[PDB]
């Protein structure tokens, strides 16, 4: 399993298609105070993956976290993660939705910062790593074995929509 | 970048379905807020996404559009929904705000009462002589006044000022004010506030001449 | 329950740099600065995504720094280079997000007027205007600083007054005009005194109108 402690994220938004899909975490245990919700866990470390098509007894959009390209002026969804111990961390696979005729498209790119200590700033360095299948792909991004406690990933917007569903870690504990 | 709000003043009285257009400078997301402002008080979020309302506001203000072009329909106007309306796209980072469409009361047409009041004697003494004329209770707002000093029109120095429409009759009031010179005031002697009206069947001249 | 106080209400000359301080009252969401000149609709002036500045706006790109003290817990906005036409009232809006995900602000600001013109406080003059209804009034003419409170009968007459809003002179100075619509009958028997009361140059004129 994943050994992550908690994650910051953007509250998610509402498309308004149709029928309006609610993409909400829905299972996040954690405060929302203000535009953030931080400290807790949800929906993008639960196990459940999203399926290919994000309205499919749940609302439509239950499976899915979404953020939409005009509601970011910086054009990137900054989430932090935090971790129990100081971890070298080999990759980030995260299950973004690729539909191109609703919007919802893969990140354009993913930086992200490190840092060992809780009161320390970001030590800086950020790894930055780079579509007509409409499928659910699982991205892969590299993290370079590097050994942090705390991570700040900037997920950049490349379609109208990112919707993630899963956020999964590859790390080993040092020493 | 521009929120360009349409009209800007909507003529409605209690009951109508009352519906405001925001159009939007690029086709933006559905993110728009919708803001209540009465007369001498900070605003009131009222809707925020589209469709989406804040706690304590009423189910009568209905939201929508995608896009560009954003509505705000209204299910029965009430007499505490008359104030300006504000549209504003405000992702996280830079939010423009809209014009501002100010939703006023209809009530059927009242003559205005017109007023001319000559320079007091106090004023004349420091070498000013603000000729002031008054028009109450006339509606709608729109009325042309006209200064016409020495049977000839006047432009320069004619200052307005109109009233927020009233709580108990809604009417409004205007305030000409013809500020001249006591060199310019000697040299002319017939004074005149010409004032035209929807409520008046041919412009009321109200005129004075030099002496009680 | 949450309050935003903001420490401004200066009046600044041309050229000088006023800084607004929007302290809040019981702290860190996605702040902005949003004017509203006398007459004129909202605009949004800056925002600050938690101690990281974010685009302030195209007229504001020169000057405007919002800077953040979260040991003081205050929002803080230098004006720098300033120039007449930047008169307003300035609130902070704090935007929270609604029920459906989408940001827009719920909490507003209290509002601190800044006056920027040259022209030094001066008190206000009061003259008095001669009068089936007659009207009758004051004319505060030549006065600074804004605000001024007109009374009439020392708070006991109400009905049929309109105290209008207050123009911008060429000269720099405000005008403001209170009338009162009473009857011709009661004219000559009561007496109609306006208590003119000016609090930035700590001056009160009760001035009569026609003594009869
Ligand atoms: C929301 O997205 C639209 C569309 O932009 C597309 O997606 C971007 C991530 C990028 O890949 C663009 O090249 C794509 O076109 C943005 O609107 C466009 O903005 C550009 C700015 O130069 C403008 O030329 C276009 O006409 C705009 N409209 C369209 C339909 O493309 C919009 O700015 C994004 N929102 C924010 C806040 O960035
Ligand atoms: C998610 O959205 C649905 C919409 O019906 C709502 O009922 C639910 O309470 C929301 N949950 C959270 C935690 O936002
Ligand atoms: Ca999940
Ligand atoms: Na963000
Ligand atoms: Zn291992
Ligand atoms: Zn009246
Ligand atoms: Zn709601």
């Amino acid at each position: 399993r994943d050994g992550l402690l908690s994650y910051t994220a953007p509250v998610g938004q509402t498309m308004y298609l149709s029928e309006a899909v609610y993409l909400n975490d829905s299972t996040y245990d954690g405060h929302t105070v203000g535009g953030l919700q931080y400290g807790g866990l949800g929906q993008l470390a639960d196990g459940v993956v999203g399926l290919d098509d994000f309205r499919k007894r749940v609302w439509p959009g239950y499976d899915y976290v979404g953020w939409s390209n005009h509601s970011f002026s910086s054009g990137y969804v900054e989430m932090e993660f935090e971790f129990d111990r100081l971890r070298a961390f080999q990759a980030m696979q995260v299950h973004c939705n690729n539909m191109h005729t609703l919007g919802a498209r893969l990140p354009g790119g993913v930086e992200c910062r490190f840092r060992r200590g809780p009161a320390m700033a970001w030590e800086g360095e950020p790894m930055r790593h780079n579509l007509g299948d409409p499928r659910a792909r699982a991205v892969s991004v590299p993290l370079g074995g590097r050994v942090a406690r705390f991570l700040q990933c900037r997920f950049l917007f490349a379609g109208p929509w990112l919707l993630f569903s899963e956020i999964s870690f590859i790390s080993d504990v040092v020493n | 970048i521009q929120m360009t709000q349409s009209p800007s003043s909507v003529s409605a009285s209690v009951g109508d379905r009352v519906t405001i257009t925001c159009q939007a400078s690029q086709s933006i997301g559905s993110v728009l807020a919708w803001y209540q402002q009465k007369p001498g008080k900070a605003p009131k979020l009222l809707i925020s996404g589209v469709f989406d309302l804040a706690s304590g506001v009423p189910s009568r203000f209905s939201g929508s559009g995608s896009g560009t072009d954003f509505t705000l329909t209204i299910s029965s106007l009430q007499p505490e929904d008359f104030a300006t309306y504000y549209c504003q796209y405000i992702p996280y980072g830079s939010s423009p705000f809209g014009g501002g469409t100010k939703v006023e009361i209809k009530r059927t047409v009242a003559a205005p009462s017109v007023f001319i009041f000559p320079p007091s004697d106090e004023q004349l003494k420091s070498g000013t002589a603000s000729v002031v004329c008054l028009l109450n209770n006339f509606y709608p707002r729109e009325a042309k006044v006209q200064w016409k000093v020495d049977n000839a029109l006047q432009s320069g120095n004619s200052q307005e000022s109109v009233t927020e429409q009233d709580s108990k009759d809604s009417t409004y009031s205007l305030s000409s004010t013809l500020t001249l010179s006591k060199a310019d005031y000697e040299k002319h002697k017939v004074y005149a506030c010409e004032v035209t009206h929807q409520g008046l069947s041919s412009p009321v001249t109200k005129s004075f001449n030099r002496g009680e | 329950q949450v309050q935003l106080v903001e420490s401004g209400g200066r009046v600044v000359q041309p050229g000088r740099s006023l800084r607004l301080s929007c302290t809040a009252s019981g702290n860190r969401y996605y702040m902005l600065w949003v004017r509203q000149a006398p007459g004129k609709g909202l605009e949004w002036i800056g925002t600050i995504s938690y101690g990281d500045t974010t685009y302030y706006a195209s007229w504001a790109k020169g000057r405007f720094t919002i800077s953040r003290d979260n040991s003081k817990n205050t929002l803080y906005l230098q004006m720098n280079s300033l120039r007449a036409e930047d008169t307003a009232v300035y609130y902070c809006a704090r935007a929270d997000t609604g029920d459906n995900g989408y940001l827009g602000l719920q909490l507003w600001g209290q509002g601190t007027l800044v006056t920027v013109s040259s022209a030094s406080t001066k008190g206000p003059s009061v003259f008095p205007l001669a009068p089936g209804t007659a009207a009758l009034g004051c004319l505060v003419k030549d006065y600074f600083p804004e605000p001024v409170t007109v009374s009439w009968n020392s708070g006991a007459l109400t009905s049929g007054v309109h105290t209008f809003p207050a123009v911008l002179q060429s000269s720099g100075l405000y005008s403001l005009s209170s009338v009162v619509t009473v009857p011709s009958s009661s004219l000559g028997t009561q007496t109609y005194i306006c208590n003119v009361n000016h609090k930035p140059s700590n001056t009160k004129v009760d001035k009569r109108v026609e003594p009869k």
